[PDB]
């Protein structure tokens, strides 16, 4: 039966994705960033070469 | 008081997500004005005066008339399960229609679509499509993906 | 066995749970199981079968059990029990480098020799149900989940 009243639950798993989401997102956007600035930085190596 | 179709709920049961359990079990409490959970004419009547009002008695005589005298929640979700029992899930119909389209995108002309429902020995005919029709969305050759067609039948957006 | 106030036994949230099992499980919902709404239940979960020799088991919670009466059969053979969590935790002892494994006979070491020792027929009573590797790997954190949500 458990798993039938195991339906009755709190909404902590939104809040936890929530979180899961920030935290994804703060670190995607330094890795982007950061991505950026190698590239440009790579355009001038080229050009140096 | 009880009737029993056992290997109703067992298999539906299994048939069912937990979620869609409750969906179900939950919609029938919402029937219930009881606590014990023993549905019956009066607590659908307050239902429908809570959404649809000022029914005839028709329309509870004739549920009665399906649901056999007081009913508790299990005995509820089997009458659905009845209805339900070969009922295709909204992702597996999408994903085939996907498949099935030449676009590969799940979109279907009015004409191509009236043909391949009703053509080589499948029993469709002309109002059952026209059916459909009114169920689409605004255009019946209007590019619209299958997700419309499963949205209005489930009336859930999963 | 004592007599204490229920509650004492189970978290509210365990109490709370336990509510809800026994308005699913309680069949004509009139307050109590009676043998017709244990084999109702019994059939319309399980398969075809039914066992009236449960009703030997029924009778052991004296007369039609009340929530209060259901909750103490429970709560009387739980007893002695503790959660996922400091299951998980107690497996960590043992598991040094946090695997998530313990072999099948250290395990079967470390239970018989130590505390208040299990019987090696105990062991392999575990093992003939718990989750097991050929290889030898007991996977614990699977056997906490087959401990209080699983059993098939
Ligand atoms: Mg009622
Ligand atoms: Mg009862």
């Amino acid at each position: 039966v458990k798993p039938l009243l195991q339906v009755s639950r709190q909404e902590e798993e939104m809040m936890a994705k929530e979180e899961e989401l920030v935290k994804v997102r703060e670190k995607q956007l330094a890795a982007e960033n950061r991505l950026t600035e190698m590239e440009t930085l790579q355009s001038q190596l080229m050009a140096e070469k | 008081t009880k009737k029993r179709p056992q290997r109703a709920t067992s298999n539906v049961f299994a048939m069912f997500d937990q979620s869609q359990i409750q969906e179900f079990k939950e919609a029938f409490n919402m029937i219930d004005q009881n606590r014990d959970g023993f549905i019956d004419k009066e607590d659908l009547h307050d239902m429908l005066a809570s959404l649809g009002k000022n029914p005839t008695d028709e329309y509870l005589d004739a549920m009665m008339n399906e649901a056999p005298g007081p009913i508790n929640f299990t005995m509820f979700l089997t009458m659905f399960g009845e209805k339900l029992n070969g009922t295709d899930p909204e992702d597996v119909i999408r994903n085939a229609f996907a498949c099935f389209d030449e676009e590969a995108t799940g979109t279907i002309q009015e004409d191509y679509l009236r043909e391949l429902l009703t053509t080589m020995g499948d029993r469709f005919t002309d109002e059952e499509v026209d059916e459909l029709y009114r169920e689409a969305p605004i255009d019946k050759k209007g590019n619209f993906n299958y997700i419309e067609f499963t949205r209005i039948l489930k009336h859930g957006a999963k």
